[PDB]
DNA sequence: CATGGGTGCGCCAGACAGGG
DNA sequence: CCCTGTCTGGCGTCCTCTCACCCCATG
């Protein structure tokens, strides 16, 4: 829902879900591109922490 | 011999990280310890001394190397480095569709209201550069003419 | 240059079909040359009806055929868009030659 | 325009080492 | 293995009434 002004005051769960989906899309694209080992380990580790 | 390594930067300031890295090299004049810098990850041709490691992590807006450990960080394990040479530039290159212009061959439409629809080319016209394919719209086949690039071969 | 041929049998069901596709094109594209018909097509066949004799009982039936052509004038990216998977006439063969 | 990353609390309690 | 020290977690009163302010930043 927005506030008086009009800027949408967004919830925290939307930040969390949007982070997980951004990272998951990045990880699918790197497994498409066949990135090396350390790149996809950091990518999966960032998804795990997300 | 200089081997490759992976550097993590603040994603978005990557060109400025690359420029500041080249400038820190030409400041602290370890010119014989750095080969290139390739562009959120920055590829660095390098050797491993602890002095050069402190140099790259003292470059601003750089988090650190990405490897097995932080004592002896790991050379980028790009086994397909020869394939990455051909991948360079080809990554930023798009292709084109080519309708199967053959009697009875199925094709794909991705342009105009018929986009996202498949059909078969009952007739083909190489001279007029046009394929005669109909689309199953509301059941009835809708024979329409589409260009080779307007449709893709199925 | 864009042709919308319509192929069926009777003129008593295609008559609402030429009304639905010029007016729905008018609300979206408003670019059409008007329906230009084709000569009515007749398939008459005399057939013998007696089961094993009598070459005199020949009753004339016909599968009648009609064709009407719409011919919108300009390739509109709104007429085709709204009237792609849309055709009121049921049991009909539409030929949207683009 | 849209995305990308301090240093003043105190007790209980059980799990994890660490001697013992 | 039997006791001893450490290391992290889990927790701390209820209703109300205003106020002020909520992501830069930028090629």
């Amino acid at each position: 829902v927005p506030l008086d002004g009009g800027r949408f005051a967004t919830s925290d769960l939307n930040d969390l879900y949007r982070r997980v989906i951004n990272r998951n899309n990045r990880l699918k694209r790197l497994l498409d591109l066949a990135a090396p080992d350390i790149i996809v380990r950091n990518e999966k580790r960032m998804l795990q922490e997300a | 011999k200089k081997r490759w390594y992976v550097v993590q930067a603040f994603s978005g300031f990557e060109g400025r990280v690359a420029t500041s890295l080249r400038e820190h090299i030409k400041l602290h004049n370890m010119e014989d310890l750095f080969g290139e810098v390739m562009v959120g990850y920055v590829l660095v041709q390098m050797v491993m001394n602890d002095a050069s490691w402190h140099l790259v992590r003292s470059v601003p807006r750089v988090m650190g190397f990405i490897g097995g450990t932080s004592d002896r960080p790991a050379p980028i394990s790009d086994k397909e480095v020869d394939a990455i040479m051909n991948r360079l530039q080809q990554v930023g290159d798009k292709p084109r569709p080519k309708t199967l212009f053959e009697p009875g061959e199925m094709v794909r439409v991705n342009d105009g209201p018929f986009a996202d629809f498949n059909g078969v080319v009952e007739e083909v016209d190489y001279e007029k550069s046009r394929l005669k394919v109909s689309v199953s719209i509301f059941g009835r086949a809708t024979p329409v003419e589409l260009d080779f690039s307007q449709v893709e071969k199925a | 240059r864009i042709r919308i041929r319509l192929k069926a049998f009777d003129h008593r069901l295609i008559d609402q079909a030429t009304a639905e596709i010029v007016e729905t094109a008018k609300r979206t594209g408003a670019q059409v040359r008007g329906p230009i018909p084709l000569p009515t097509r007749k398939e008459r066949f005399t057939v013998l009806i007696s089961p094993h004799v009598n070459k005199d009982a020949r009753d004339q039936y016909e599968i009648r055929t009609h064709l009407r052509l719409v011919d919108i004038v300009e390739p509109t990216e709104k007429t085709v868009d709204a009237l792609m998977r849309l055709d009121l006439a049921a049991g009909v063969d539409v030929q949207i030659s683009l």
